[PDB]
RNA sequence: AUUAAUAGGGACGGUCGGGGGCAUCAGUAUUCAAUUGUCAGAGGUGAAAUUCUUGGAUUUAUUGAAGACUAACUACUGCGAAAGCAUUUGCCAAGGACGUUUUCAUUAAUCAAGAACGAAA
């Protein structure tokens, strides 16, 4: 159904500050389409880096980095926190292998070196 | 029917019988008869049969006072002890209806 | 020193963690009789010192409970009472309130 | 007037439906009132102007916790008559999980019922356990045992220091 | 652009838990103090002893102060990385199961070394 529109609703979803998980949420929801697999022809990551909507970091791990950095600030709150701690310890294991990944398919550069302390930085 | 009655607080724990009722208020109760008074051999206190002996008193100082009544607030041990019902109970309270006492809206009230 | 609304400021990017400056700068802040840029000094140093730090960050409740003992009100040193029982210790904000007091 | 209630759970309001009708033609020769609560699962022994004694409804209250604690209405119906009190122990506050409270379950029970009966041939009681409780009912005397034996075996104690203590007694009783 | 492991992360929304951190309010039970009525015993024991006791031991009732816990309902019930976990309600962050033609395409499996939680004293 004019199959290069359905990305041009996502050249304006990709520009509307939202994931690609976001864009194909809301486009099954009130738009009828199935997916960016679907007859288009394009991935919804990747027709937002073919056009220059792409972010910085990995949808993957830009949603875990600040997972890793906001599940600190309740054990900022508490020492105690004996679970939101070992949530941490969890959690920044999950971010540290989606760094890893992009560093090795090359998305990322081999000297990114991610850390917590700068996460703050990169969740903002 | 004139109601002349009090309260009745008899303690059948399961070491002794004490029996104190009271009065409508719970300070100054006309009658306080043991049941280790009853019975010296030190043993008996949890016996009913003192405190069925023990009961006559009770219902005695209080028609000598006045109250023919008595509403029962039975008594075990209760919160970190035994909780239950010891012997002196099925004794002690009938002998004071076996004396005649009227017996109505009855309780165990302890812990 | 820093003696400046840029003074003070400036040395934020370079020191981070660092309380006392913003330890001195609310002693520049309301020295001038506007506290509230004062106590904006010791709410921006909560969210501009690293976490880790919890000599300077239990201090800024100290900060601004010492600031509310001369200069602050009933229950907006309560309010920033509770709000240090519930991001630090309950007693040892109390024992330096009991000297505070 | 007077009203001392008890709650139950499945397994014996079902047994006792075969045995309230009995139950109360058997609190009717006393005159007390015994409520069959089906929606609320629920026993209340409740004193009537036609009794004699306020206290055998307390004895029956504690007949009827004796009836909802899964023991048989035959054995709470003993409870009515002088020489025979009942000790119906909460064991709840023991242990929190079901680990640790459940290998204290069985050692206070025994392999086959031998040692649950062990105590029955030691401390003369009628030793009923069902759920989260141990209910016993006999002699003061005896039954001062029944209290050490329950109140010490959901800790770390076993009932081997109970029942040696109580073959030596029952050793030297006839003397 | 070879497929989107009925592998996995990540994202939505309906759920749920005695999960933990904090807070809320509710519940019985205990001790001590102020104090009235009254005592020949009270406690303990197989029988005793011991212990306090016309210094009122002891019972009842009332008030204050302090510390613990959620019996019956309530259990082979769920949850917590394990340890552990029960009043009403919240805050913050964590989690079992769920469905997507939602997003990535192995990011995935065991862990020496080495570190985090943590049952008793």
């Amino acid at each position: 159904l004019s199959s290069e529109s359905v990305i041009e609703q996502i050249v304006k979803y990709a520009r509307k500050g939202l994931t690609p998980s976001q864009i194909g949420v809301l486009l099954r929801d009130a738009h009828g389409v199935t997916q960016a697999r679907v007859i288009t022809g394009n991935k919804i990551m990747r027709i937002l880096k073919s056009n220059g909507l792409a972010p910085e970091i990995p949808e993957d791990l830009y949603y875990l980095i600040k997972k890793a950095v906001s599940v600190r600030k309740h054990l900022e709150r508490n020492r105690k926190d004996k679970d939101a701690k070992f949530r941490l310890i969890l959690i920044e294991s999950r971010i540290h292998r989606l760094a890893r990944y992009y560093r090795t398919v090359a998305v990322l550069p081999p000297n990114w070196k991610y850390e917590s302390a700068t996460a703050s930085a990169l969740v903002n | 029917n004139s109601q002349v009655f009090g309260v009745a607080r008899i303690y059948a724990s399961f070491n002794d019988t004490f029996v104190h009722v009271t009065d409508l208020s719970g300070k100054e109760t006309i009658a306080r008869v043991t049941g280790g008074m009853k019975v010296k051999a030190d043993r008996d206190e949890s016996s009913p049969y003192a405190a069925m002996l023990a009961a006559q008193d009770v219902a005695a100082k209080c028609k000598e006072v006045g109250i023919t009544a008595v509403h029962v607030k039975i008594r075990a041990t209760g919160g970190t002890r035994t909780k239950t019902p010891g012997p002196g109970g099925q004794a002690a309270l009938r002998a004071l209806a076996r004396s005649g006492l009227r017996i109505g809206r009855i309780e165990d009230v302890t812990p | 020193a820093p003696e400046s609304v840029a003074d003070f400021e400036r040395l934020l990017i370079g020191n981070p963690n660092s309380s006392v400056v913003w330890m001195n700068y609310m002693a520049f802040q309301l020295q001038l009789s506007e506290i509230e840029k004062a106590r904006e000094l010791a709410e921006r140093a909560l969210k501009t010192i690293n976490f880790r730090e919890e000599a300077e960050k239990l201090n800024i409740w100290i900060a601004m409970l010492n600031l509310e003992n001369t200069f602050g009100t009933e229950e907006t040193l309560e309010e920033v009472f509770s709000r240090a029982c519930q991001y630090m210790d309950s007693y040892t904000i109390h024992t330096k309130l009991l000297g505070i007091y | 007037e007077s009203s001392f209630m008890t709650l139950f759970p499945k397994y014996r309001e079902s047994y006792l439906k075969t045995i309230w009708n009995d139950v109360t033609r058997a609190l009717d020769k006393h005159n007390i009132a015994c409520v069959l609560d089906l929606v609320e699962g629920s026993m209340t022994v409740k004193t009537t102007r036609k009794t004699y004694d306020p206290a055998i409804i307390l004895k029956a209250r504690d007949l009827i916790k004796l009836l909802a604690r899964s023991v048989p209405f035959p054995q709470a119906v003993k409870i009515l008559q002088d020489d025979m009190a009942c000790d119906v122990i909460k064991i709840g506050n023991f242990v929190t999980n079901k680990e640790r409270f459940v290998k204290r379950r069985q050692r206070l029970v025994g392999p086959n019922g031998n040692t649950l009966k062990a105590l029955e041939l030691l401390t003369k009681c009628y030793i009923l356990v069902q759920g989260n409780t141990v209910s016993a009912m006999g002699p003061f005397k005896g039954l001062k045992e029944v209290r050490r034996v329950v109140e010490d075996c959901m800790k770390n104690i076993h009932p081997i220091y109970h029942i040696k203590e109580l073959m030596i007694k029952r050793e030297l009783a006839k003397r």
